[PDB]
């Protein structure tokens, strides 16, 4: 009879840690490896933050929730972002990061949380604000719905997650927030808040 | 001494509770009578939750047994300092020396660094007693302080105390044999078990900000934990941002359990729960004080 810890405190703090080769072993003993900590933090968070970016990727590879938002609407890209990481801004985008997704308190997008005073800011902050601007513009305006969505108007599109969407009129149809999508055969506003450059990978 | 009477009394806040003097004499004397029938090496065995500093904050002890279940619901292990900077020192040691008396065989206080007429004298606890009651009463209050077991080992894997590890600490018996009642030393095994703490720039033994005791790096727990047999170290004695925190590759593990420490620190306090098979889990006391679409234009 030995002593362990909880397979979930496991994995929260071997991704803070580093402890790639405990995240591999742990991961397929915890129930849900996107499930937080009593603050909403999850093991993509921690690893977020503390910069192994391998452990990163795994965790994303993994189909881990890459926009789990904490107590504030944290997402691990607002962590990324508030570190000036913009490689791992730019992988997290590429598997279907939210980029405007917005923190509670203070109504920020990652992009808003790349630090003026630190190393990396301008390279990190041009490349969130730049993929706000040009999102739903680059790669044929393709854009991807990240959460389901039944409408409220008869004007909105209904979205399913994964679902693979054209932008054909942004924020300049007096909607600043809703952008004018095709799905399919049929057309419709969608909020631009619940989009993303790639979509998810799938758990 | 009618135990359920001032348990009731002391619950009744879930501001101050008034006990008699005698009452409180009391449960320091029958208390005592009972740390001196058991071991100053406690052998305990799991399920139990381990709780670290209290420090009088009296509101937040109700709360973790909100959380955990109040005795006899769960057994519980406190690895000390429930008196002293706080503002409810008197409630806090009050029902846990009730509970001790209720409960012997199921609940269990280890001595902190605080339990020592020394430290208590300056940080809060003196003054009290003194204010609230007399000088006499905080005479008992040590008499008893003194009488408190120094360690705890729980299924020959968790060692537990308040501190931490001692130079002079060569095997479990040199633990067993100090007498009691006793004073904190000014140096050696048990001022060590109650003052020294872990740190991670220090290779072997290295100096305390404290002035007291020492630190002690990762390869001593290494050492200390396969010499003994023993999987696990759990302390308290340093306010941890998250309630409790891992050291030298989770071979120890630092308790802390009052939220907003001093009200100067944001941190949460924390317990352990160690199951039947020593599996061990973490509650956390927070300190006490798809996404939303855009709107349409
Ligand atoms: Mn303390
Ligand atoms: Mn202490």
């Amino acid at each position: 009879m030995r002593v362990k810890f909880n397979p979930l405190a496991l994995l929260l703090d071997s991704s803070l840690e580093g402890e790639f080769d405990l995240v591999q072993r742990i991961i397929y003993e915890v129930d849900d490896p996107s499930l937080p900590n009593d603050e909403g933090i999850t093991a993509l968070h921690n690893a977020v933050c503390a910069g192994h970016t391998e452990i990163v990727k795994f965790l994303v590879q993994f189909g881990v929730n890459v926009n789990a938002a904490d107590s504030d609407g944290w997402t691990p890209l607002h962590c990324a972002a508030s570190c000036n990481n913009v490689q791992v801004c730019k992988f997290l985008v590429e598997s279907g990061a939210a980029v405007f997704a917005m923190t509670y308190s203070d109504m920020q997008t990652a992009a808003d949380k790349c630090e003026e005073m630190e190393e990396g800011y301008t390279q990190c902050s041009q490349f969130l604000y730049g993929v706000q601007e040009k999102m739903g513009i680059m790669n044929k305006g393709v854009i991807y719905a990240l959460w389901d969505y039944e409408p409220q108007n008869d004007d909105e599109l209904p979205m399913k997650e994964g679902d693979c969407m054209t932008i054909i009129h942004r924020e300049d149809e007096d909607e600043i927030e809703w952008w004018w999508a095709r799905l399919n055969d049929k057309e419709g506003y969608v909020p631009r808040n619940l989009l993303g450059l790639y979509p998810r990978i799938k758990p | 001494l009618n135990l359920d009477s001032i348990i009731g009394r002391l619950l009744e806040v879930q501001k101050n509770v008034q006990l008699t003097e005698n009452e409180i004499r009391g449960l320091c004397l029958k208390s005592r009578e009972i740390f001196l029938s058991q071991p100053i090496l406690l052998e305990l065995e799991a399920p139990l939750k381990i709780c670290g500093d209290i420090h009088g904050q009296y509101y937040d002890l109700l709360r973790l047994f909100e959380y955990g279940g109040f005795p006899p619901e769960s057994n519980y292990l406190f690895l000390g300092d429930y008196v002293d900077r706080g503002k409810q020192s008197l409630e806090t040691i009050c029902l846990l020396l009730a509970y001790k008396i209720k409960y012997p065989e199921n609940f269990f206080l280890l001595r902190g660094n605080h339990e020592c007429a020394s430290i208590n004298r300056i940080y809060g606890f003196y003054d009290e007693c003194k204010r609230r009651y007399n000088i006499k009463l905080w005479k008992t209050f040590t008499d008893c302080f003194n009488c408190l077991p120094i360690a705890a080992i729980v299924d020959e894997k968790i060692f537990c105390c308040h501190g931490g590890l001692s130079p002079d600490l060569q095997s479990m018996e040199q633990i067993r044999r100090i007498m009691r009642p006793t004073d904190v030393p000014d140096q050696g095994l048990l001022c060590d078990l109650l003052w020294s703490d872990p740190d991670k720039d220090v290779q072997g033994w290295g100096e305390n900000d404290r002035g007291v005791s020492f630190t002690f790096g990762a390869e001593v727990v290494a050492k200390f934990l396969h010499k003994h047999d023993l999987d696990l170290i759990c302390r308290a004695h340093q306010v941890v941002e998250d309630g409790y925190e891992f050291f030298a590759k989770r071979q120890l593990v630092t308790l802390f359990s009052a939220p907003n420490y001093c009200g100067e620190f944001d941190n949460a306090g924390a317990m352990m729960s160690v199951d039947e098979t020593l599996m061990c889990s973490f509650q956390i006391l927070k300190p006490a004080d798809r996404p939303i679409t855009p709107p349409r234009n």
